[PDB]
């Protein structure tokens, strides 16, 4: 039965991820990451406390959220005593706000929080971004209580007149303007207001947000963006960059003015136009095609091989036959491939093997 | 209440705590047809209901209003009402016996 | 091992009353054998005082021991006194570990307890007085000590 325990427990796992349909998500994202800084977070409740892991996480936030996101923008917000704190311009380069946490690391912090200086500071850093861009917030809230100079009713209002949308998570328990924010701002959604459980559990939630979220039908903007594909180029000898001013060995060149660059993806300093690399966008490609979950095939009927389709593994004898199936292709596969597929690769083999 | 009583047939008192529900024909002089109590079938608990005898130093606390000005039991009363602010994530209700007592003990906790 | 020594306890107590110690027993079975031993001299018998050392060695040597029980609960001819902890005072958790091991059954048992020094030894006499509420008497080896342990 321990085993049965297992296996009873996988497809009450898989139950969620059976409901999977290709929902429109906005790959371009402008993300405000807001962390919350205030005498509320040295409690010890997270080991050592709460704004060391905070920050702890939030770096690796940065590394995932652009690995999976080469094409979006973050900035970073910290409330501390009673004020908003800017520590880093929206920007593409994901070595620059990791080098911004890494030095919010060691202050202390101390005071109270402010959501609507936050909110405030937030609203006005995100007006700059083009339309065809998904404005998000990312709030890290730990206090029960907030003081705030003006009315926060009135800037939840313009939030949902810039068409911002606001992402919190607590600490302790629920707060009644988060719920109200994370409601209003996202069409009457409740499910944008997450608190931890346990220290593991904080760690599935920040990776959870790295995935786009779906836009909202009513909510529907189509445009075409322009952009530029570099041509990778080799000097022989040192030459100055359009963006920092400083001697490179070598760098991208822009298409339309030829004005060269450092790093990629970015915004092209002289004609403003985006510079990306064709693998930035193939990235992207699985939130739009996303495979479709296997099926466990029932033990009553016969399968097909002994060993698995794509791994060669095989399957062990042992009550629940440990076979998946695809429905595109009618495939067999192990346990550990569907994982596998499913998290690292976004494309089924059996569907590529099958000729036409 | 007599007058009610006859005058009008079929008369329905319900409440959220009336309870013991024995006792109210016993004082007002009526008879009911049926008395009950409904239980809520909540599939989770969504009240929790505790019951405090003693502050954090192990010590009786109680409300008797003859030792109301009792430096132990108006401090453990006071370390009660900030730990449970400190927590509390927005609103907090605080019932007193009576007006007197909170009026005596919120000037005891401002100093 | 374990059978032999596990069965002993449990069988004879001593009890005073107005300075006289009474071996008291529960059952009459015990009068053939206490009566007859050879170093001996429901059912009380009166024992001299200081041969309580003598007969308390000698029952160790035989299979049944003493226990020490007080039933301070039922004792109303002993003074009592009105004594309690002040407000202030913490009971920090061995201290209470170790008073739930003497009232597991709920009488008074008479032994020895051993903590770090420093650890608050007096207390632990302290409380045992409190709760007994009863006359005691403290017996400190020292005369600084004396004077520290009243303050
Ligand atoms: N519960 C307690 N709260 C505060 N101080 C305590 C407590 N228990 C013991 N102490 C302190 O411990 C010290 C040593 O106590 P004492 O009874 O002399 O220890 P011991 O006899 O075990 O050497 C004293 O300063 C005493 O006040
Ligand atoms: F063990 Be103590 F110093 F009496
Ligand atoms: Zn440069
Ligand atoms: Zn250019
Ligand atoms: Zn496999
Ligand atoms: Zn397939």
């Amino acid at each position: 039965a321990s085993l049965v325990a297992s296996i009873v427990e996988a497809r009450k796992k898989r139950t969620a991820k059976k409901n999977i349909t290709p929902y429109q998500r906005g790959i371009i994202r402008s993300l405000i990451l807001t962390l919350d800084c205030s005498e509320a977070m040295l409690e010890k409740d997270l080991r050592p406390n709460r704004h060391a892991m905070i920050i702890q996480y939030a770096i690796d936030f940065v590394h995932e959220f652009f690995d999976q996101n080469p094409i979006s923008q973050m900035g970073i917000i910290i409330m501390r005593n009673g004020l908003a704190q800017l520590v880093s311009q929206v920007s593409g380069n994901p070595q620059d706000h990791i080098d911004a946490l890494k030095s919010i690391r060691k202050q202390e912090p101390k005071g109270n929080p402010s959501l609507q200086n936050a909110l405030e500071m937030a609203r006005g850093l995100l007006l700059p971004v083009p339309a065809h861009c998904t404005r998000e917030v990312l709030i890290v809230f730990g206090s029960l209580s907030t003081t705030d100079p003006g009315d926060i009713h009135q800037t939840i209002d313009s939030l949902v007149s810039e068409k911002i949308r606001v992402k919190v998570l607590g600490l302790s328990a629920q707060v009644a303007i988060c719920k109200e924010l994370c409601k209003a701002t996202n069409y009457g959604d409740e499910s944008f207001y997450k608190i931890l459980l346990d220290e593991t559990h904080l760690k599935e939630l920040f990776n959870e947000a790295v995935t786009p979220l779906p836009v909202n039908k009513i909510n529907k903007g189509f445009t075409l963006v322009k952009m530029g594909f570099p041509t990778r180029i080799f000097e022989d000898t040192p030459t100055f960059c359009s963006c920092h001013s400083k001697l490179v060995y070598g760098g991208y060149f822009c298409p339309n003015c030829h004005s060269k660059v450092c790093s990629l993806p970015t915004v092209c300093p002289c004609c403003d136009l985006m510079l990306i690399l064709s693998t930035h966008l193939a990235r992207s490609y699985h939130h739009l095609m996303p495979l479709k979950t296997f099926a466990e095939v029932p033990t009553t009927e016969k399968f097909r091989s002994e060993d698995c389709f794509s791994c060669q593994s095989r399957f062990p004898i042992l009550l629940t036959s440990s076979r998946y199936r695809c429905e595109d292709c009618k495939q067999e596969f192990c346990v550990d491939c569907d994982v596998f597929i499913h998290e690292i690769l976004h494309n089924c083999p059996g569907c590529e093997s099958k000729p036409v | 209440i007599k007058p009610v009583f006859e005058r009008f047939s079929s008369v329905i008192i319900t409440s959220g705590t009336i309870s013991p529900l024995d006792m109210y024909p016993r004082m007002l002089n009526f008879k009911t047809v049926l008395q009950k109590s409904y239980a809520m079938t909540l599939a989770k608990k969504s009240f929790l209901p505790m019951i405090i005898t003693k502050g954090s130093d192990q010590v009786a606390i109680s409300s008797r209003f003859e030792i109301r000005n009792d430096p132990s039991i108006v401090r453990n009363y006071g370390s009660m009402l900030v730990e449970f602010a400190k927590i509390t994530p927005d609103g907090m209700v605080v019932f007193f016996p009576s007006y007197l007592y909170m009026e005596s003990i919120v000037s005891m906790w401002q100093t | 091992f374990i059978k032999g020594a596990t069965i002993s306890y449990g069988k004879v107590k001593l009890v005073i009353k107005h300075n006289r110690y009474f071996v008291e027993t529960t059952q009459a079975d015990i009068l053939q054998m206490l009566l007859n031993d050879s170093v001996i001299g429901v059912h009380s018998f009166e024992i001299a005082n200081e041969s309580v050392e003598v007969v308390k060695k000698r029952c160790q040597e035989i299979d049944y021991p003493v226990l020490e029980e007080y039933d301070f609960r039922n004792d109303h001819r002993n003074p009592d006194l009105d004594i309690d902890l002040k407000p202030s005072t913490q009971i920090r958790p061995y201290q209470e570990k170790s008073l739930s091991k003497m009232f597991g059954n709920g009488r008074a048992r008479s032994g020895i307890i051993v903590l770090p020094c420093g650890a608050g030894k007096t207390l632990v006499g302290i409380t045992a007085a409190c709760t007994i509420k009863k006359s005691v008497i403290v017996l400190c080896t020292s005369s600084v000590s004396v004077m520290q342990w009243r303050q």
